[PDB]
């Protein structure tokens, strides 16, 4: 926001608590993972974008309050966070791209916020050499500057400040004769000056993500950093919420109804399964099973639910206990957790246990095939043009985003008002809305 | 090769690089083809697919093939197998069913295992019985569901019978081959066989010596002694009257161990799960387990400190034990700062009053835990081994210390550093009022009590129980993450 | 109501329970602070000064250590006895071989003539363990962790029948500069806690000490923790009404002050039992700021253990019961007439560490990372002060005056402390002229 | 080696029971019996794995010395491989190190 625009150059020499080290990353990602969403559901020139964007930039504490020369709260957060999250995103050339992609969509926003003035000071100072020209040289050479410029309409050489740079640094533009040159100097505005920044910024960033890997072997050894290197997007969410405990009061004969208006695609499929087929595969008794406690089911009820829903499947009332009661009692209760009490995260249901013929678990938007999905979504009665968006997404791989797009439509609104990342959550919002 | 006549470490790393590189590149690709990559290693890649149609799998393998070989010029991936069942235990260690195609659609199921050897020959029959029994259903072709359900089934009974006595007395006879004469065995008291052997010799005729195999079971003496010291001979068992079989032991220390090593990997089954299947042993059983084992899978507080020990302190006046697991006690309205009233109803003392003793005991409870972590207790990972030794071998594996009993299992710290770092952080948060409040919603529920109980003094009082720990984690247990070192 | 009752009704008071050197009267007395008193802290990099570097170890390094341990010594033992090459503990052969390794037990119990085992070094035997057969060995002294060079026959490579157990080799003693022979006689007192009766918090003995410090006006008073006994009943049940940190400063005062007149330098030595200090051997010095410019020239804080120079007189300092440990787990060929202790202590001077026995007593945490840099002996000490719950005594060994002043206190009764008189004599002659000329262990 | 490569059981005789079999002809001839068999298996097993051949060719592509290549230690073979090469290519090479 302020002298908050910074070329993540020159490494932090400080040191932190594994508590700050770990929180800077989870957070620094949450941001970068929100820069990703907004760029997917909106455009780079909208208020909603600019707004929410700086809104999170805000909530994650990455542009705000000052202090005595050294310790500038947000300044710091962003500096470390970035570098630390250079470790994680240095590996896969598919992450290196994605990182650069979203850490450059970020410098862009922190530039779209500063007035033609503050951005100026930042340059003079920044790297090293750049100069502005007085209105004397400015208008004296005005006409010639507008002649060298693009299809730039009119003869208007606006108030828009103009800079003087070494012809060599503006190669990208003088090669096409897109700026005025004089005794070895180019004259360009802000738009283009910026793009050159962003340009040299990517190239340098990539360069680094390169030298980050090379020397990665000297730490993978450390035990505290496995959860970062390996798991910043595994089963464990950007920072999930809905865990255990929590409250709620659900009657039973209502689930059916809620199935239409509350659960998301995933669970919607499963209930029908369990109601139609009177049973559910292993993979399934768990996705839904959990999720049900998370919405608040009770030990008593859970058993009730399944039991009576397994007896319509003409089973032995006694065989349930002997075979299912056990697992179900565990779920709710005690230890041996992390996969028996942790209602599935979305990123989870999306990357583990895909489903096979007979299985109705997993994420539709991800796992069901285009056409079938198409056939499914129409039963939910989603505008054929609407369905047109969703699948456009599914083609991008922004799977839950789509779920989002679905939330909105079944609920009637222009913006759900949050970034989804877990079934129950999607369950609750659907309840706040009632 | 370090000692080659044609060495040049660079040339190598470079290669190794491209290597690990060209691997991910590939791994991504597969996922990019919406196909789950269940494993990899230097140049290999296992890939769960979900087809029943092998005619489709190769057509698929090759599809992969192409794409991958299409990209490079020389290097090339190659089809290399198919398993019709797989139990991925851990690194380079799996059980599975290999396919050998006969003609046009049919094939063959060859049993191929490795890294699944049990060394100790002292597992009772009921164990090995129950053991294999599963391993089989596991290499059965039936469904995950089908396998496991039966496994639950069977096991469930095992237990039952075990309790009604339907199991042959011998089925419990364990057997070890002494390699020292009874009075030469250090661990004495704690080794079951050497115990019986000892009883025997000093008691009657025939005397046991080197190379001889001994027989024993575990019973209920009413001596409460350690299990180890409750080893008797089959004979002296049936012919004696006052003693009885110790169902507990086997069920827990015999059967489960095995089955376990084999089921832990199974999604949906877990340590405890089995254990309950075998009896009303939950609690204590989970105790038997770990804190660590789960370190394959950021968290919340309630669960981040679940395994840590609650701080305790008896009231300097009434004496009753006080248990402090957090800044507050209760919920909503009647939420009092745990440090307000003595759990003893008839006591009228304010523990806050005794801020010294508290700051003391803690100190003491924290030496305790720093000592433990420091004791060094290393323990074998293989359930069938579990060698508990304070001696760190100079014989290291890739993972770490090389178990010296079974020469194929690594020792893993009994009380991890992380296990500690979390017991101190737990003490720290049990007295960080500062944060236990900014944890409240409305600035009103906040003030209400901020003004009802947290007077600057009380706040200080807490800042003290809190400065207790702080100091500890200060320069200690590298809460410090020298970034300079990490990038310099 | 009674506390210290029996302690103070002691009649043995002042009694000398042992002497050594050259008989001295009861008029022990040094010149106070008079003359030059050169107290230089010695060892590897100045034996640690700060709190630490950490309290988190990487198995991958403890390993590295234990290996160097063996290699180093070995490397030098090999240069001494001039052996030609060690043999892998795993390679079989019919001819007699010279292995290199460290003993160790094969179970969790008490090491014994049967169960011994040698774990070779990484460099040669990439850590292989081969049990040991002693039946054929005459004279031997073994303890877990004992770096040893053995010669025997291992034909199958699955058992070595020892034939010879090379004798440990210690380090040369300190080479006195000409300046150190120009110093005059000094008298060092020395005492180690507990400094209170196990049934009171009176610190009575503490005081008696003080007084005694005064009366005799010693040049140096090295005092061994525990000042506040982590084991003192009242302390472990936290009944004290005062914060540890304080209590400790308390005693620290009483003593610094109680002896401002004396003119004696005070050198404190921390203990793992000092409830208030860092429960990690090696430990860092104590921490205190409440010191006038005055007392700062009179008191000094040192680690644990340490190698301190009292007038070109190299003293060894350790608070840990290294002797009641090593000795609890040592095996020998003789029991008829041999000096248990004189042996254990012998290994100490040859092992080159302040606690070679490894793995270390069940209650004695150690951080080997640090242990590699701060717990090695620099040179064979001219004097060694090895406190212990074992009866008093002072034996000359391998040219080192090994002294165990016993505990100043013992349960409900009176302990002891001891004093030494020093002065490095005339330069030439048959080298070894023990600068420590005499000593006395005295009740208090 | 025999249960796997040769697909056949192969009892063994502990240095313990040896002496006691010198006490009667039959037994002594068993000891002898077995002894042989082994040396045969050592032949067989050497055959199954087309060892000696393997070895030839390997050693012929490398251009080293048959024994070595039999002893073990891959580095050597190649060592040579290139040695020869570089040699054929007017290239000075790495003096052996020690
Ligand atoms: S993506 Fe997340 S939300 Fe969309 S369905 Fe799958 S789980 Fe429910
Ligand atoms: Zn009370
Ligand atoms: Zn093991």
């Amino acid at each position: 926001y302020p002298h908050c625009l910074q070329f993540y150059l020159q490494p932090p020499s400080e040191n932190i608590s594994l508590i700050e080290f770990e929180n800077l990353a989870i957070d620094r990602v949450k941001l970068l993972k929100s820069v990703e969403n907004l760029g997917v559901s909106y455009v780079k020139g909208t208020e909603q974008y600019q707004s929410k964007l700086e809104s999170e930039l805000r909530k994650l504490k990455f542009s705000y309050r000052e202090n005595l020369e050294d310790e500038y709260e947000p300044r710091r957060r962003d500096h470390i966070s970035h570098f630390i999250l250079r470790l994680a995103y240095c590996q896969s050339e598919e992450l290196r791209r994605w990182f650069i992609q979203q850490e450059m969509d970020l410098l862009r926003f922190r530039f779209s916020i500063l007035p033609k003035d503050k951005i100026q000071d930042f340059l003079k100072d920044s790297q090293l050499q750049f100069e502005a020209i007085s209105d004397e040289e400015k208008t004296l050479r005005e006409q010639e500057i507008v002649a060298s410029s693009p299809s730039l309409s009119g003869l208007k050489l606006g108030f828009e400040s103009i800079y003087k740079i070494p012809f060599a640094d503006a190669l990208d533009l003088f090669r096409g004769r897109k700026v005025y040159l004089e005794d070895g100097f180019a004259y360009v505005p802000l738009k283009d000056i910026v793009a050159i920044i962003l340009n040299e910024f990517r190239a340098k960033l990539s360069k680094a993500l390169a030298l980050t890997a090379r020397s990665l072997p000297a730490v993978q050894s450390d035990e505290r950093l496995q959860p970062l290197l390996n798991h910043l997007s595994h089963s464990y969410t950007g920072q999930d919420y809905s865990t255990q405990g929590n409250v709620g009061k659900i009657s039973l004969d209502q689930i059916d109804l809620l199935s239409t208006k509350s659960f998301p695609p995933c669970m919607r499929q499963l209930h029908k399964a369990l109601r139609e087929n009177h049973h559910l595969r292993h993979g399934g008794r768990m996705q839904y099973g959990l999720f049900l406690k998370g919405i608040g089911l009770t030990l008593e009820q859970a058993l009730q639910f399944w039991k009576q829903e397994f007896i319509k499947g003409k089973m032995d009332p006694d065989k349930f206990d002997k075979g299912y009661s056990y697992n179900i009692r565990h779920s709710f209760g005690k230890e041996g957790k992390r996969t028996d009490y942790t209602p599935f995260s979305c990123l989870k249901i999306i990357l583990s246990n895909p489903p096979s013929q007979g299985d109705y678990h997993g994420c539709p938007f991800r796992h069901s095939d285009p056409e079938l999905l198409k056939q499914k979504l129409q039963s939910y009665k989603i505008s054929p043009g609407g369905i047109s968006q969703i699948l456009d997404l599914v083609k991008g791989t922004h799977y839950q985003v789509a779920c989002q797009k679905y939330f909105e439509m079944i609920h009637n609104v222009d913006d759900c008002g949050f970034s989804l990342n877990h079934p129950n959550q999607f369950f609750c919002e659907s309840q706040r809305i009632l | 090769f370090s000692y080659s006549r044609f060495y040049a470490k660079p040339l190598a790393a470079l290669v190794t690089y491209k290597g690990r590189e060209i691997l991910m590149h590939t791994k991504e690709m597969v996922q990019k083809m919406n196909l789950e990559v269940i494993y990899g290693d230097t140049d290999s890649i296992m890939i769960n697919t979900n087809s029943t149609n092998l005619e489709e799998v190769f057509k698929l393998g090759n599809k992969v093939k192409s794409e991958v070989n299409k990209l490079y010029k020389l290097l090339e991936i190659d089809i290399d197998g198919v398993f019709k069942s797989l139990l991925l235990l851990k690194k380079k260690k799996y059980a599975a069913l290999v396919v050998e195609p006969t003609s046009d659609g049919n094939y063959v199921t060859k049993q191929e295992l490795k890294g699944l050897d049990i060394v100790r020959r002292d597992w009772c029959d009921l164990a090995k019985d129950t053991g294999n029994f599963v391993i089989g259903q596991i290499l059965s072709d039936q469904s995950r569901d089908t396998i496991v359900e039966n496994i639950q089934k069977r096991l469930i009974e095992i237990g039952e019978n075990v309790l009604n006595g339907s199991v042959p007395v011998s089925q419990f006879e364990i057997n070890k081959a002494l390699t020292k004469d009874p009075q030469d065995y250090p661990d004495k008291k704690s080794l079951p066989h050497v115990h019986v052997a000892l009883w025997i010799n000093s008691q009657g005729g025939r005397k046991v010596k080197a190379g001889d195999t001994v027989s024993y079971v575990i019973c209920q003496d009413g001596s409460n002694l350690t299990a180890s010291q409750r080893a008797y001979a089959p004979e002296q068992l049936q012919k004696q009257d006052n003693l009885t079989i110790d169902t507990q032991y086997y069920l827990a220390q015999q059967i489960h161990p095995v089955v376990a090593r084999i089921c832990e990997p199974i999604d949906g089954i877990d340590a405890v799960l089995i254990a309950t299947w075998l009896g009303l042993d939950p609690t204590q059983f989970r105790v038997h387990h770990y804190h660590k084992d789960e370190e394959n899978d950021q968290l919340t507080d309630e669960e981040k400190y679940r395994d840590c020990e609650r701080f305790k302190c008896p009231c300097p006046t009434c004496g009753t034990e006080n248990i402090y697991d957090n800044v507050f006690d209760g919920s909503g309205t009647d939420m009092e700062p745990s440090l307000y009233r003595c759990s003893n109803i008839d006591c009228k003392a304010s523990p806050l009053t005794f801020t010294v003793q508290l700051s003391n005991k803690l100190i003491m409870d924290i030496r305790r835990f720093i000592k433990k972590y420091y004791d060094g207790w290393l323990i074998c990972e293989e359930p069938t081994c579990r060698n508990r030794t304070r001696h760190l071998p100079l014989q290291f594996s890739r993972t770490g210390p090389l178990c010296p009993a079974c020469m194929k299992a690594t020792l893993q710290p009994e009380y991890s550093d992380k296990s500690l770092y979390t017991q101190l952080c737990f003490y720290r948060y049990i007295f960080d009022a500062e944060c236990a409040l900014e944890k409240l919603t409305t600035d009103h529920e906040k003030d209400k009590l901020k003004k009802q109980f947290f007077t600057p003094k009380v706040l200080q009082d807490y800042r003290k129980l809190k400065n207790t720990a702080e100091q500890f984690l200060s320069r200690s247990g590298y809460s410090e993450v020298n970034l300079s070192k990490l990038f310099a | 109501a009674t506390p210290s009752q029996k302690y103070n009704s002691r009649s043995n008071r002042g009694e000398v329970v042992t002497s050594f050197g050259l008989a001295q009267g009861v008029s022990w007395s040094g010149r106070g602070g008079a003359g030059n008193i050169s107290l230089k802290v010695l060892g590897c990099p100045e034996a640690l000064t700060g709190s630490y570097k950490s309290m988190f170890q990487k198995l991958p390094d403890i390993r590295e250590v234990l290996t160097c341990k063996i290699e180093e010594l070995g490397s030098e033992l090999k240069e001494h006895y001039k052996i030609e090459a060690f043999t892998p503990l795993l390679a079989p052969a019919q001819e007699p071989v010279t292995l290199l390794g460290q003993i160790g037990c094969d179970s969790n119990g008490k090491l014994n003539n049967k169960s011994v085992i040698l774990e070779g070094d990484r460099e040669h035997s990439s850590g292989a363990q081969i049990p040991v057969d002693l039946s054929e060995l005459k004279e031997y002294s073994l303890f877990p962790g004992q770096v040893v060079i053995m010669e025997g026959i291992n034909t199958t490579g699955r058992k070595l029948v020892a034939t010879k157990l090379y004798e440990g080799v210690p380090l040369p003693f300190y080479q006195p500069t000409e300046e150190d022979a120009d110093f005059e006689q000094s008298m060092v007192l020395v005492a180690c806690g507990p400094y209170t009766t196990s049934d009171s918090i009176t610190y009575d003995p503490l005081l008696d000490l003080i007084a005694v410090i005064n009366h005799d006006r010693p040049d140096v008073c090295i005092l061994f923790g525990p000042f506040l006994d982590a084991k003192h009943e009242q302390v472990e049940n936290c009944l004290l009404t005062s914060p540890f940190e304080d209590i400790f400063k308390q005693c620290l005062r009483t003593i610094i002050e109680g002896t401002r007149s004396s003119g004696s330098h005070l050198v404190f030595v921390p203990s793992l039992r000092d409830v208030h200090h860092e429960p990690v051997y090696p430990q860092p010095p104590f921490s205190y700021s409440d010191l006038s410019r005055e007392d700062k020239k009179q008191v000094q804080f040192v680690s644990e253990p340490c190698s301190l120079s009292i007038n070109g007189v190299i003293f060894g300092l350790t608070s840990t019961d290294l002797l009641f440990h090593l000795g609890a787990e040592e095996i020998s060929s003789s029991s008829g007439t041999s000096d248990r202790f004189s042996r254990i202590l012998k290994h100490i001077l040859t092992q080159r560490s302040y606690y070679p026995l490894y793995p270390p007593q069940e209650d004695m945490a150690i951080d080997y990372e640090s242990f590699y840099v701060y717990a090695q002996l620099p040179v064979t000490p001219d004097v060694l002060i090895i406190p212990s719950e074992l009866r008093y005594f002072v034996k000359d060994v391998l040219g080192c005056v090994c002294v165990n002043p016993g505990r100043l206190t013992k349960g409900q009764v009176g302990g002891t402390f001891a004093r030494l008189y020093l002065r490095r004599p005339a330069a030439d002659g048959a080298e070894r002229q023990s600068p420590c000329i005499a000593v006395q262990v005295v009740r208090i | 080696l025999v249960q796997q490569i040769l697909k056949t059981e192969r009892v063994v005789i502990p240095m313990e029971n040896i002496q006691n079999m010198y006490s009667e002809s039959s037994q002594l001839l068993y000891l002898l019996e077995h002894t042989w068999k082994d040396a045969k298996f050592i032949l067989q097993i050497m055959c199954e794995l087309n060892v000696l051949p393997l070895a030839l060719q390997i050693t012929n592509i490398a251009g080293n010395i048959m024994s070595r290549t039999l002893m073990g230690g891959r580095s050597e073979r190649n060592e040579f491989l290139l040695l020869h090469a570089f040699y054929e290519n007017n290239y000075i090479v790495p003096d052996k190190q020690i």
